[PDB]
RNA sequence: AUAGCGUAUAUUAAAGUUGUUGCAGUUAAAAAGCUCGUAGUUGAACUUCUGUUCAGGUUCAUUUCGAUUCGUCGUGUGAAACU
RNA sequence: GCAUUUGCCAAAGAUGUUUUCAUUAAUCAAGAACGAAAGUUAGGGGAUCAAAGACGAUCAGAUACCGUCGUAGUCUUAACUAUAAACUAUACCGACUCGGGAUCGGCUGGAAUAAAUGUCCAGUCGGCACCGUAUGAGAAAUCAAAGUCUUUGGGUUCUGGGGGAAG
C-alpha cells in the first residue's frame, strides 16, 4: 500500500505564489524524507547524508543520493531504519552481489 | 610541602614537548638545556623546572605519560608495537561454528558455505 | 513541594497499616513508616567472650555462645536523632539497597 | 463507554501522523468515518486506506505521509446555517487560505466550500488542515 | 554468495562478530536473528555484511576524506581505528578523553568540524554523539544489542565488546573503502593482515 | 585588529564572498556561531534608502542581584533585537557587570540567533506578503503569544514589546493574542520570537512536493576550505 | 488634550479575572470520605455501496487557439464537484 | 478498614470459554447503604495503657514536656453520632501516545530433576508498583499522566473566582 507516498513526490514544491505566479518565499526549505517535516532554520539536529553510487567495478561514480532527516527522527532513533528504507524505495539497498 | 605548581608543569611540558630528543637523565644536563631554548627570569624557577622535566623524562622512559604527545616517539612506538606471523588467527578455509550460530545459518540459508565446521 | 514520592511509607494498595511502638521512645508509628532494622550481635564484648570460653564448661561448643537476636524499630524523630538514620542530598535521596 | 466512533478515528489518527508514524490501524469504524476519510484523501492529506472485514465493526488501516497539521470532530455536532460558515471557518481554521471544515447536510456530507457550491449547511462535524 | 562474499562472511564469523550481550534495546529488534538457551544474543550477519557496505559508500561520498571522524573510547578499538584512520585518511580520536565541546566549541584545542562521524560503541563514546547532535552531523557507528540508537544514522551491528570482532569490521570497513576508491581492485585481495588492529597486551 | 578572521567553516565560507544569500544558509541549517557572518550580509557603507538596513534596539536592562558571600553582587542584563524590515529577525541577551557591556555582548548573541519570518497572504494574494501564511504560537515561560493574519493595512494589533518584535520582522499587517504573564519582558519578547521562528515550521498545503536536492555548500566548496590560509 | 479640560459615582472594553466559543481545581482558591441510584445530560456497528451512458451549466488548467484591447469575449481539448 | 487454628454461611475479582441474552450501557439533583478516632444513651466488662484529677520533680514561673498514681475512656452488646492531612491533597467511563526488567492472580506452550499444589523458560490477560526516557506537559517541584490544549469540543457529576472578616 504504497500508493499516496509516491504520488506526493510525484509534483515538485512550490513556495508561496501570487496571482501574478511570482514565488515570493524567501526560500525553499529542505523537507524530511522520511516524516516530511520542514528543515528549520534552527534545527541544531537536522541531517543531510549522501551515499555514494558504485559502478559493477567497485568505483564510485562521483554520483550521490542524499538523503535528509530531521531532528525529531534521528533523536528518536528512527533513523537507522528511516535511511536503510528510504535506500530500499530508491532501489539502492539492500547491497548487489 | 613538595608539590609542583602550574606555572612549573606547563613549562616542563613544553621543554620535554618541543626538546625531547635533546634531553637527559641527568638534571644538570637538562638544566643547561633548557637556559639555551628559554627565557626563565629565575635560577630558582628554571631549576624547578629542570627537575620536574627530568623527573618527567624517567616517567617517560618507562611508559606512557599523561600530558605529554611525542607524536614521533609515539609513531615510532606505533610501529614498534606491529608484529605478524603468516598465518593470523583467521583461517578462511576452516570456520568453526556453534550449534546457535548454525540456526542463524540456517534462517539465512548459509549453513553450507565452504570450510565450516560445527561444534 | 512534595519531597518524597513515597512519602516515607512503603504502603500502597491499602487504606491502613498497622502501628508499632518505636522501640527508643515508645511513639506510635506506622510500620511501613517505621525505620526497621534487624539486630544480630553478640552478649559480650569481645575481651569478655575470651574470658568466658575460658571458663565453659561444655567443651562440645562452637560458638557455643548465643548470639541475641533484636527487631529494632524506630520512629522517625528517633532514627534520625539517633543516627541509625540521616540526612542526604536530593538525588542519593532515592537510592535504595546502599550498605557496603 | 464508547461515544462518537469519528472521534475515537480522528484524535488515533491526529496522533499517529504527530509520532511521524507510517500508517494507523483504526477500530472500530462506521460509515462517518469511511466517508470522511475518503475526504480527506480525495482532499489531499491521507494517502490510499485499506478496510478490512471483521465480522462486527470493521477495522481500517490509513497510509499516511505526513500532511495533517491537525484533524479534529467538533462534538456536540452543532447546527450550522448558511449564515454561521464564518463563524466556524474563522474559529476553527488555520487560515482563509486552506484547511476544511466538514459537515452533514441533507445533501450529503461536504467540505465547508462545497456546501457554499451546495448551498446548504447544518451539522458540523469536524475539520482538517 | 559470490565467493568474495562467502570470505566476507567466514571472516565475520570467525572473528565472531554476530555475539552480543543479554540486553536488548528494542531498537535492535530487527538487527537480531537468534536468542539462545544461555541468553547470548544472536545478531543476523548479511545485516552487518549490508550496513559495512553501506557505511563504505557513506564514506566514499565525503570528498576529502579528513573530514571524516573516528571517534573510539575503549582499549580495543583505540589501535583499531586509530589503523583505520591509518588507511582511510581521516581523523582519529586516540586520547579515549573525549573533550566536551570538541565538536561544540569552536574555541577548544582538540576543535574539529567533521562532514561524517564513526563511533565505535555508542554507549561508551555516547557524548561524541550527543555533540554531533548539536551540529547536524550524521553517524555511523558500531552497535551492540545493548547500545542506543538515538541520534545514530547508521547501525552496524556487531560485537563491540571484542577486539576481534572491532578490529575486522574496522578492517573490512577498510577495505573495501579502499575498493570504492579505486585505491584497491575489486577482485583483488588485500595484503594487510586484520592481526594489525587487535590490540596488544 | 578590525579585520575578521573567521574561526567556523562557515565563517570562512561567508568572509570570502562564497555562500550566495544568508537565507540559504539559513536553508541547509547551518549554524551561525560567529557574530560577524551577520555583519558581511549587511553592508556598512550606509545607502540609506535600503529596506535591508540592519537593526539593533536594547529593549530591556536589568539590575540583576546575587547573595554572595555576605555582599550583594549586580549585574545588568539586557536584550537586544536585531532585523531587517525584510524577512529576518533575531533576539539575544547578556547578563554582564558593565552596562554597555551586556548591550554588546547581547547584540552578539542576538546576531547568532537570527531567524527567517515566513511571509504570506491575507486575502486574494497581489503584491506584498503583509502579513503571516497561517496563525501561530509562541510559548516562554507562563506567557503566550498568537499571531493570526490580518487583512491589508490593518497594521499591527498588539503590545508595545511584541509590536516592536514584529515591525523588526517586517510583518506589517497582524492580529495579536496574549496569554500568561507578559510583564516578564523577557518572556514576552522570547513568545513573540519563537512565534515568528514557527512561521517556517509549518507545514502549509504549497509546501507539499518533492523538494530540491542540493549538495550542502560543505561539500561543493570541500576544496576551498581544504587549501591553507 | 484643547473651546474645552479636571474630579466623583454606575456601567463597557480592558477580563481567557464568569470561560458556549474560552478559564482554572497534586502544592497558588478550589475533585464531595465512599458506594447505590431516579430526574437531567450522554450514548457501538450494519440497509441503493456502485458502475455505465447523455445533457446543462459552473469551475480549472493550459505546448489549442483565436478576435480584438488596455482585458473581456468566443473557442478548443481534456479535468473536477455538481445539477 | 482487614493478619492465630479449624468448621459453617452468603458474597467477590481476574482468568478460562467456538456458552446465553442482545444495547440491556456511562455519569448523576431526588432518595438511600456504609463511614477511623474521639464523643453520646442503656446495659455489661475492666487487664493494659490513659483526657480530667491527685501528686512528685523541673523551672523565675510551670496548671507543661519527665516521674508515681488515676477516673472517663480504651473492650463489649443494643442504639446514636457522620467528622479527619477520610491524602495519590490528583473525579468516573472511554480512546491513543515511549522503552525495560520485576512483582501478585489466571491461563498457554516448552525444559530439567529426586517427576510435584514445587523449579526454570517463553507467551499472554488482569492487579500493585518501580527504573530509564519524552522533539509531550508545567511557574517550577515535578508528571507515562499532571501527555494527545490558542493546532483551544469523546461522555458525565462536583468545586474556585485577591486577603481577612468566617465556616
Ligand atoms: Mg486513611
Ligand atoms: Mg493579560
Ligand atoms: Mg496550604
Ligand atoms: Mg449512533
Ligand atoms: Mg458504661
Ligand atoms: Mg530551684
Ligand atoms: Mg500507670
Ligand atoms: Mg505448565
Ligand atoms: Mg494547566
Ligand atoms: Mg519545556
Ligand atoms: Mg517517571
Ligand atoms: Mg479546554
Ligand atoms: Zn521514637
Amino acid at each position: 500500500m504504497n500508493s499516496g507516498r509516491a504520488n506526493q513526490r510525484s509534483k515538485p514544491m512550490t513556495g508561496l505564489i501570487n496571482d501574478k505566479k511570482e514565488k515570493i518565499d524567501a526560500y525553499l526549505p529542505r523537507k524530511c524524507d522520511w516524516s516530511n517535516k520542514l528543515i528549520f532554520s534552527n534545527d541544531q539536529s537536522s541531517v543531510q547524508i549522501a551515499i555514494a553510487e558504485v559502478g559493477e567495478n567497485g568505483q564510485a561514480t562521483g554520483s550521490k543520493t542524499n538523503v535528509v532527516l530531521c531532528g525529531s527522527v534521528r533523536s528518536k532513533g528512527e533513523a537507522h531504519i528511516a535511511l536503510e528504507n528510504i535506500l530500499r524505495e530508491r532501489g539502492l539497498y539492500p547491497i548487489q552481489e | 610541602g613538595r608539590v609542583r605548581t602550574k606555572t612549573v608543569k606547563r613549562a616542563a611540558k613544553s621543554l620535554i614537548e618541543h626538546y625531547y630528543s635533546k634531553l637527559t637523565n641527568d638534571f644538570h644536563f637538562n638544566k643547561k638545556i633548557l637556559s639555551e631554548v628559554a627565557q626563565v627570569p629565575s635560577k630558582r624557577l628554571r631549576n624547578k623546572i629542570a627537575g620536574f622535566a627530568t623527573h618527567l623524562m624517567k616517567r617517560i622512559q618507562k611508559g606512557p605519560v599523561r600530558g605529554i604527545s611525542l607524536k614521533v616517539q609515539e609513531e615510532e612506538r606505533e610501529r614498534r608495537l606491529d608484529y605478524v606471523p603468516e598465518k593470523s588467527i583467521i583461517d578462511i578455509e576452516k570456520v568453526t561454528i556453534d550449534n546457535e550460530t548454525k540456526e542463524m545459518l540456517k534462517k539465512l540459508g548459509y549453513q553450507n558455505i565452504p570450510g565450516l565446521v560445527s561444534a | 513541594p512534595v519531597k518524597r514520592r513515597n512519602a516515607g511509607r512503603s504502603q500502597k494498595n491499602r487504606g491502613h497499616t498497622r502501628t508499632v511502638p518505636c522501640t527508643n521512645c515508645g511513639r506510635q508509628v506506622a510500620k511501613d513508616k517505621a525505620v526497621k532494622r534487624y539486630t544480630v550481635r553478640d552478649m559480650v564484648d569481645p575481651s569478655s567472650k575470651r574470658d568466658i570460653q575460658q571458663k565453659l564448661a561444655f567443651e562440645n561448643e562452637k560458638q557455643g555462645i548465643p548470639k541475641l537476636y533484636v527487631k529494632l524499630q524506630y520512629c522517625i524523630s528517633c532514627a534520625i536523632h539517633s543516627r541509625v538514620v540521616r540526612v542526604r542530598c536530593a538525588e542519593d535521596r532515592r537510592i535504595r539497597r546502599p550498605p557496603i | 463507554v464508547k461515544v462518537n466512533i469519528l472521534a475515537e478515528c480522528l484524535k488515533d489518527l491526529v496522533n499517529a501522523e504527530k509520532m511521524g508514524k507510517k500508517q494507523v490501524l483504526l477500530r472500530p469504524v462506521s460509515k462517518v468515518v469511511l466517508k470522511f476519510l475518503r475526504i480527506m484523501q480525495k482532499n489531499g492529506y491521507i494517502g490510499e486506506f485499506e478496510v478490512i472485514d471483521d465480522h462486527r465493526s470493521k477495522k481500517v488501516v490509513v497510509e499516511l505521509i505526513g500532511r495533517i497539521n491537525k484533524c479534529g470532530v467538533i462534538s456536540p455536532r452543532y447546527d450550522v446555517p448558511l449564515a454561521d460558515f464564518e463563524k466556524w471557518t474563522n474559529n476553527i481554521l488555520p487560515s482563509r487560505q486552506f484547511g476544511n471544515v466538514v459537515l452533514t447536510t441533507t445533501y450529503g456530507i461536504l467540505t465547508h466550500e462545497e456546501c457554499r457550491k451546495r448551498h446548504t449547511g447544518g451539522k458540523i462535524l469536524g475539520f482538517f488542515y | 554468495a559470490t565467493q568474495r562474499k562467502q570470505d566476507d562472511i567466514k571472516r565475520l564469523l570467525a572473528s565472531n562478530c554476530h555475539q552480543a550481550t543479554i540486553n536488548l534495546n528494542n531498537q535492535m529488534k530487527r538487527y537480531i536473528s537468534h536468542k539462545g538457551v544461555n541468553g547470548i544474543h544472536y545478531i543476523n550477519i548479511e545485516e552487518t555484511w549490508q550496513k559495512i557496505k553501506l557505511a563504505a559508500r557513506v564514506i566514499a561520498a565525503v570528498q576529502h576524506p579528513e573530514d571524516v571522524m573516528v571517534v573510539c573510547s575503549r582499549i580495543y578499538g583505540q589501535r583499531a581505528a586509530i589503523k583505520f584512520a591509518g588507511y582511510t585518511h581521516c581523523k582519529s580520536t586516540s586520547s579515549s578523553r573525549w573533550t566536551p565541546g570538541t565538536l561544540t566549541n569552536y574555541q577548544t584545542l582538540k576543535y574539529e568540524e567533521p562532514r561524517v562521524l564513526i563511533v565505535t560503541d555508542p554507549r561508551s563514546d555516547f557524548q561524541a554523539i550527543k555533540e554531533a547532535s548539536y551540529v547536524n552531523i550524521p553517524v555511523i557507528a558500531l552497535c551492540d544489542s545493548d547500545s542506543p540508537l538515538a541520534y545514530v544514522d547508521v547501525v552496524i551491528p556487531c560485537n563491540n565488546r571484542s577486539t576481534e570482532s572491532i578490529s575486522m569490521i574496522y578492517w573490512m570497513i577498510a577495505r573495501e573503502v579502499k575498493i570504492l576508491r579505486g585505491e584497491l581492485s575489486k577482485d583483488e585481495e588485500w595484503e594487510v593482515m586484520v592481526d594489525l588492529f587487535y590490540h596488544k597486551t | 585588529k578590525n579585520d575578521w578572521q573567521p574561526q567556523t567553516k562557515l565563517g570562512r565560507l561567508v568572509k570570502y564572498g562564497k555562500i550566495s544569500s544568508l537565507d540559504e544558509i539559513f536553508k541547509y541549517s547551518i549554524p551561525i556561531k560567529e557574530p560577524e557572518i551577520i555583519d558581511h550580509f549587511y553592508p556598512k557603507n550606509k545607502d540609506v534608502q535600503a529596506e535591508h538596513k540592519l537593526m539593533e534596539e536594547v529593549l530591556q536592562i536589568t539590575p540583576v542581584q546575587k547573595q554572595t558571600q555576605a555582599g550583594q553582587r549586580t549585574r545588568f542584563k539586557g536584550f537586544v533585537v536585531v532585523g531587517d524590515s525584510n524577512g529576518h529577525i533575531g533576539l539575544g541577551w547578556k547578563v554582564a557587570k558593565e552596562v554597555q557591556g551586556a548591550i554588546k555582548g547581547a547584540i552578539t548573541h542576538a546576531k547568532l540567533n537570527m531567524v527567517p519570518v515566513r511571509k504570506g497572504y491575507w486575502g486574494n494574494k497581489i503584491a506584498n506578503a503583509h502579513t503571516i501564511p497561517q496563525k501561530i504560537t509562541g510559548k516562554s515561560g507562563s506567557v503566550r503569544i498568537r499571531l493570526v493574519p490580518a487583512p491589508r493595512g490593518t497594521g499591527i494589533v498588539a503590545a508595545p514589546i511584541p509590536k516592536k518584535v514584529l515591525q523588526f520582522a517586517g510583518v506589517q499587517d497582524i492580529y495579536t493574542s496574549s496569554q500568561g504573564c507578559t510583564r516578564t519582558r523577557g518572556n514576552f519578547l522570547k513568545a513573540t520570537y519563537y512565534a515568528l521562528a514557527n512561521t517556517y515550521r509549518y507545514l502549509t498545503p504549497d509546501f507539499w512536493g518533492k523538494p530540491e536536492d542540493n549538495e550542502l555548500p560543505f561539500e561543493t566548496f570541500s576544496e576551498f576550505l581544504h587549501t591553507k590560509a
